[PDB]
């Protein structure tokens, strides 16, 4: 009774979720530069958020937040390119803390 | 009769129009264009472009 990759890839979380937009879930914060927080949210890309002004000091390494996921990964394809230009980072809205 | 004891009003009031008009192009010509207000200088954007370049070919 070995399990499969079939049957792992189905019962993962990430594939239950569906569509990537407009879902709300939650990152940890890994690396901080000034304002720019660094958020990992299980998927392959993290995102960037800036630091918000109202409870800015919250904001630590380590720090669950939650976010409202817009695209797991930034791709788009411009005039001319035989491939999409890729930015390695996922688009997210931060909302707020993640609260127990 | 191009007399400059009548015409002080107007002769001030051009005199300082080319004072502000020689200090304004000074500072636009130096200070607006490296205070880099409004849109990202091409210098800086010419930066980013190369970071992530257009690759017309297969590679």
């Amino acid at each position: 009774n070995v399990e499969s990759f079939a049957s792992m890839l189905r019962h993962s979380p990430l594939t239950q979720m569906g569509p990537a937009k407009d879902k709300l879930v939650i990152g940890r914060i890994f690396h901080i530069v000034e304002n720019d927080l660094y958020i990992d949210f299980g998927g392959k890309f993290h995102c960037v958020c800036r630091r918000p002004e109202v409870d800015g000091e919250k904001y630590q390494k380590g720090t669950r937040v939650r976010l409202r996921l817009l695209d797991l990964e930034l791709t788009s394809r411009f005039l001319g390119a035989t491939t999409d230009t890729t930015v390695l980072e996922a688009n997210a809205v931060l909302l707020g803390i993640q609260e127990s | 009769e191009f007399r400059d004891d009548a015409c002080r009003k107007e002769i001030q009031g051009f005199l300082d129009c080319a004072a502000r008009a020689q200090e304004a192009r000074k500072m636009r010509s130096i200070q607006e264009t490296l205070g880099e207000s409004g849109s990202l200088l091409p210098n800086k954007l010419n930066k980013l472009l190369q970071r992530f370049p257009n690759k017309p070919y297969l590679s």
